């Protein structure tokens, strides 16, 4: 059903929590959304001191891989770190 | 987030 044309866009979020490491946050950033480190590092403050930022825009697929990677990664390393996803 | 005392080149 439904119809055609461009596909929908998802925002990757990063949420802010008080237990995860920023170091940790960091290495997140790097490592699943290629991140330099200093880039990297604006958009963990950006998050720790707005409570949420965007991390990528992506298409259904890649966000969703990216979300389900990142929250894996975070419980795998016992942080409560949580990433979600929103429709652009 | 926490810190631990890096910190932090940003």
């Amino acid at each position: 059903r439904d119809a055609l044309k461009p596909p929908s866009m998802y925002k990757v979020i990063l949420v802010n929590d008080d237990y995860t490491p920023m170091e940790f946050v960091i290495d997140v950033l790097q490592k699943f959304f290629s991140y330099d480190v200093e880039r990297a590092t604006q958009l963990m403050l950006a998050v720790h001191y707005q409570g949420k930022a965007i991390c990528g825009v992506f298409t259904a697929e890649v966000a969703e891989t990216k979300v389900a990677m990142v929250n894996k990664y975070a419980r795998e390393n016992e942080h409560p770190l949580l990433c979600t996803l929103e429709k652009a | 987030f926490r810190s631990k005392g890096e910190e932090l080149f940003t």
